[PDB]
RNA sequence: UUUGCCUCAGGGUGCUGUAAACAUGAAAGUAAACUUUACGAUCUGUUGAGGCUUAUCCCUAGUGGUAAAGUGU
RNA sequence: CCUUCGAUGUCGGCUCUUCCUAUCAUUGGGACGCAGAAGUCUCAAAGUGUCGGAUUGUUCACCCGCUAAUAGGGAACGUGAGCUGGGUUUAGACCGUCGUGAGACAGGUUAGUUUUACCCUACUGAUGAAUUUUAUUAUAUAUAUACAUAUAGUAUUGUGACAGUAAUCCAACUUGGUACGAGAGGAUUAGUUGGUUCAGACAAUUGGUACAGCAAUUGGUUGACAAACCAGUGUUGCGAAGCUAAGUCUGUUGGAUAAUGGCUGAACGCCUCUUAAGCCAGAAACCAUGCUGAUUAAACAAUACUAUCU
RNA sequence: GUCAUCUAAUUAGUGACGCGCAUGAAUGGAUUAACGAGAUUCCCACUGUCCCUACUUGCUAUCUAGCGAAACCACAGCCA
RNA sequence: AUGAACUAGCCCUGAAAAUGGAUGGCGCUAAAGCGGA
RNA sequence: UCUGAUGGAGGAUCGAGUUGAUACUGACGUGCAAAUCGUUCAUUUCAAUCACGUUUAGGGGCGAAAGACUAAUCGAAAAG
């Protein structure tokens, strides 16, 4: 018979199965529709969760209860040292899909770029992409021209550089940023004329702005249904444990259903979220990359102490509203909003009020190391 | 940057960090963090710990 | 005229006996249900800073005693995260026997009363001799 | 898997809360000599000291080490 | 009384999922004895949601209250190797009535053991080979070829068939004391700011957590100090890191339609939305978009390097 | 059952009413201080019972070396 | 060649149920449907 | 009559042990165990507890009474 009383399901049926993702790498889905008005740009970055601050910012929300008063939000630091482009590869529709008309390499690729392509670099002979890249020009030029007839789906291949942060992993995470913008002849150029050099972030956002983030989650091993699916814990007195699902199908149809909540693993999932502001995009070479003119010290994003279970941000960052998928450590891939955003959180202009980089180990009440020192004075 | 005073200790608290905590008489106090807001919770008088910059003073070695 | 509470960390859920606050004659009320909350399984109604909620008073005037009347939650004891970066709580839950207009039944109110219920309930605030 | 990594150490960052020892130092008082000497919870100075801090914290071409070379194609 | 008495565990509740529509609310309409407001009848529509409690074992019921609404049902009266065991329904015992009695009661009451999964499948997650009588949306300097092409290992970047899918509702204020109305009252729609439920994450902050760590202390014990130890974590404070919600962040727009209202327009000299042909606008529905898997396609592509090889 | 009370809400409890299906006097009637691992209702205190779960410890589970059963079994095991 | 009223063939409304679903399936309309020959 | 001591009665009280077995309707329920384990609980000067010896034997015994017990067997034991 019927519920005697109904509620909602317990998890999405979505986001299933919630299997362990195939890599931890972030893959976009699907990248923003083309725009031939605009002119070529890049359309994704990558870089890598260093942690988590927080900042004070004036709102300026008119008819809201907070409006003038300055609030403090949470941001997520993503450290973003340039990424290298090193390859372009040319999309056709088809019936089946899109399919793959060739790929252009440039003439040198660095050796963290290679290392991507061996399980023991170590030991290798280090022979990939040794010989392929002395190929003539001509060929070159004749494979650019078949992707500017033929292809309608540009992308630049990309990698990071590992080297450049505090991980120990040296091989580079590479892939596949769509170009949008003009026609082939446009896109080819613009991504030609980058073959070989650094892409800043900054090329590819402005602050302020709405983007999207794809990571995989932190992981937790195999979970039971309670803290997998929020379902309710049976009362006190059940017989062989309460952290269960006390019925898991009627009795037809004589199987379980896939919609029932069992145990299994969780975390380790796939996630594409929407509508993360980047609040400032601080620079490797300034020093006042954490300073903001209402602060004016000098001092720069990563908290006294180092960020926890990341180091320290040497390089160029953004500062994203919100929290982000994944642990420490994790590549986040950065994608362009599919549509661009009129709304007025996505058009705001936040003013950074304060930026803070108080230790996040314990409780730290300084904000630099010297006002630590200063305020204790000399010891032993 | 504007930061307030703890209540318990003398130490200066940087926005979006500590707690405040009004009495019956409406009093408001300010503790930087859960250890000083624990103490002053069991009302343990700062003046009589050792760390506590009241004690630094009240023993003239500033 | 001007609803935009903002959320505060929900606390007093429904059966929490609470002080009165008020010179209305009640010394203590007693929740029995939330205004606006809706429905969820198994979710108690609770309440919040200036929530208004439904309270009989279990010690006070007998005319007041055995009724069920409105009343406006203005000090509370969980710690709530006010915007600007801090955390506050009370030292007692306390409420205000109110017409369910919105306009206190009694005079004047005994101890501070929070910001947020001020600018949510204007009279409130004019009764109010501590404003947090 | 040799500009790496592990290790210990140093530094940072924190957590706790001022270590052991010494002091013709204090200490409610006590007793014992021809004014000093014994006992004394506890307190003070040296002492924001001492201890701990990755094992899933941060930095350091700082120390020492980085092993046999087996299996499939 | 058709199946089951060499046994299909027989009430209710809790938990959890799915389905139906005879739709309670939400979406868009038509009618009204429709001024506005509120409401009633009705159409397309099952996407979303349908609550907290007092009494009772109850289903049912009835009140208190919130709500937008607190709709009706199915799934072996869904669900006992999921629980519980209050009731019913063994043996003890009490009362009332009945019986000469043993005893009876679709009368009341109290106490009364709830067994097994390690098998198959299903489901949830986790490894993983093999795949030529197999595959092909091309491959070749405006130009031929299936009478062809394709060895294999590692590795990366991809394609994405197919399967799943997600957001929901409310308030206040402005429009506006406006339209309407004799007044009394009093909107729709749009906008703004918030919030409920749900979903997916996250730990800067707050809180929780302690067999990291420091400190204190009771009983005992090592002659004392120191250092300790035992008391199944001796007890206390504080307690980083890590987990965690009660904390924080995020949660699209297009196509084609249904109801309905219309266009042109015969049938039927007129008329007619078509109850002909030919068209339009149109909904929380549908399909896409987006998201999740893709050893769900025993799928495939491009690239890099190589195996005595060709 | 009706009326009071208890609650906000009382098929519960208690106090009353009594043409009592079918109460009643050693089938013992009415009442009783003290006593009870007896049945029942309410209040204070208390708390993870609950809102709404989280973290944590021991022993298992788990992987390995060794050792090593049983119940059950027509044949078997995807669905509409 | 107009207005009516009947009549009966096929079609339509009447015609709502729960796992997803069944003229046996695919499908079929110049039938692969209905009634004949 | 009242007050303070003394005194040490009671099928008096708490409570280990002993003797049991209220609850978790906990664990276990292919158990350590054909009744156990943990916590909780009842009992301790008496109608108290224990041992050995001895009596009562089956349509019989024995029963502070449950159809209880009478060698894992009881609304008529076990053996032939």
């Amino acid at each position: 018979s019927h519920r005697k009383f109904e509620r909602p399901r317990h998890g999405s049926l979505g986001f299933l199965p919630r299997k362990r993702c195939k890599r931890l790498r972030g893959k976009i889905r699907s990248f923003p529709k083309d725009d031939k008005e605009k002119p070529p740009h890049f359309t994704a970055f990558m870089g890598y969760k260093a942690g988590m601050t927080h900042i004070v910012r004036e709102v300026d929300k008119p008819g809201s209860k907070l409006h003038k008063k300055e609030i403090v939000e949470a941001c997520t630091i993503i450290e973003c040292a340039p990424m290298v482009v090193v390859g372009i590869v040319g999309y056709r529709e088809t019936p089946k899909g899109l399919r793959i008309l060739s790929t252009v390499w440039a003439n040198h690729v660095s050796d963290e770029f290679r290392r991507r392509y061996y399980k023991n670099w170590y030991k290798s002979e280090k022979k990939a992409f040794t010989k392929s890249l002395n190929v003539p020009e001509a060929t070159k030029n004749c494979l650019l021209k078949r992707i500017e007839k033929y292809c309608t789906v540009l992308r630049a291949i990309c990698h990071t550089q590992p080297s450049k942060t505090p991980l120990r992993m040296k091989k580079a995470h590479i892939m596949e940023v769509q170009i949008n913008g003009g026609s082939m002849k446009e896109k080819l150029e613009f991504v030609k004329e980058m073959l070989e050099k650094n892409l800043p972030v900054s090329t590819v956002f402005n602050p302020n702005e709405m983007i999207d983030v794809i990571s995989v989650t932190k992981g937790h091993g195999t979970k039971g249904v309670v803290s997998r699916y929020g379902v309710k814990r049976l009362p006190r007195k059940t017989h062989r444990g309460l952290r269960k699902v006390a019925c898991i199908g009627a009795w037809h149809p004589a199987r379980v259903q896939f919609q029932i909540p069992r145990h299994g693993q969780k975390g380790y999932f796939h996630r594409t979220e929407r509508n993360k502001k980047i609040y400032r995009i601080g620079l490797k070479t300034d020093k006042n990359s954490a300073s903001t003119d209402a602060d004016i010290t000098e001092k720069k994003i990563t908290p006294m102490g180092g960020f926890p279970h990341y180091g320290v941000v040497n390089e160029d960052f953004l500062l994203l509203k919100g929290c982000v998928a994944g642990t420490k450590k994790r590549p986040i891939t950065l994608r362009k909003n599919i549509v661009p955003q009129v709304s007025r959180d996505a058009l705001a202009q936040v003013s950074l009020k304060f930026i803070d980089t108080s230790s996040k180990i314990g409780h730290g009440r300084f904000q630099t190391s010297e006002e630590k020192v200063k305020y204790y004075g000399p010891l032993k | 940057v504007k930061t307030e005073a703890c209540s318990f200790s003398e130490y200066r608290i940087y926005p979006g960090r500590g707690q405040k905590y009004i009495a019956r008489d409406g009093k408001v106090y300010f503790y930087l963090s859960s250890k000083f807001a624990s103490l002053a919770l069991q009302k343990k008088k700062a003046a009589k710990l050792r760390w506590t910059q009241t004690w630094r003073r009240n023993n003239k070695k500033t | 005229t001007l609803k935009n509470k903002m959320r505060i960390t929900l606390s007093l859920p429904v059966g929490a006996l609470i002080n009165c606050c008020d010179n209305s004659g009640g010394k203590n009320l007693y929740i029995i249900a939330v205004q606006g909350f809706g429905s969820c399984l198994n979710r108690l109604p609770a309440a919040s800073l200036g929530d208004m909620v439904l309270a009989t008073v279990k010690k006070g005037k007998p005319d007041l005693r055995k009724k069920v009347l409105n009343a406006i939650i203005c000090r509370q004891s969980k710690a709530w995260r006010r915007h600007e970066g801090y955390y506050i709580y009370f030292e007692d839950n306390a409420g205000v026997i109110v017409n369910p207009k919105g306009e206190m039944k009694g005079s004047a109110i005994t101890g501070p009363v929070a910001r947020e219920c001020a600018e949510l309930w204007p009279k409130l605030s004019s009764a109010a001799s501590a404003i947090v």
